[PDB]
């Protein structure tokens, strides 16, 4: 034992790919508009499996298109995004406490 | 012969059919501004 790995867990990996889902949450954001794009989903348990180790998944849209082709909800959009960033900030308070309870046992403090 | 044929406009026909697009035209604008009330509500979500 005693490696970062074994110390920090699943919280660094984690990190990333809340990251990697809000950058995928504001691109259908920005996207909105444009006629024809297709929403973008992301698989968080596959991501965080393929983190640890080493496709494209779109989001069914609840009514039909208006003509344009765009199947965005940015009702689901933005809850998705508050969702994320809420998340993502735990992550960097598991992740963090990780190094602090590590540095508090190297030097007693 | 003898006789030129008008026009078969009903104006009344024109008129209660004006009237019914006025108040139909108006309550669908009332959509759009209800439309777009509630998408400015749903913005704090992301307002942290």
């Amino acid at each position: 034992a005693i490696s970062f790995d074994n110390a920090l867990g699943i919280h660094q990996h984690t990190v990333g790919v809340r990251e990697r889902n809000a950058e995928v949450i504001s691109t259908n954001i920005a996207q909105a508009n444009t006629p024809g794009y297709k929403a973008r989903g992301l698989d968080f348990a596959k991501e965080l499996q393929a983190a640890t180790s080493g496709d494209k998944l779109y989001r069914l849209p609840t009514q039909p298109d208006t003509g344009d082709g765009n199947t965005v909800d940015l009702d689901l959009e933005r809850n998705l995004f508050m969702q994320n960033q809420i998340r993502h900030q735990a992550s960097l308070d598991f992740l963090g406490s990780k190094f602090k309870n590590l540095t508090k046992a190297i030097k007693g403090e | 012969t003898g006789a030129i044929e008008g026009s078969n406009v009903n104006a009344v026909g024109e008129m209660t059919a004006l009237i019914d697009l006025q108040r139909q035209f108006e309550m669908q604008v009332k959509m759009m501004s209800t439309a777009e009330e509630m998408d400015k509500s749903s913005d704090s979500l992301l307002r942290m």
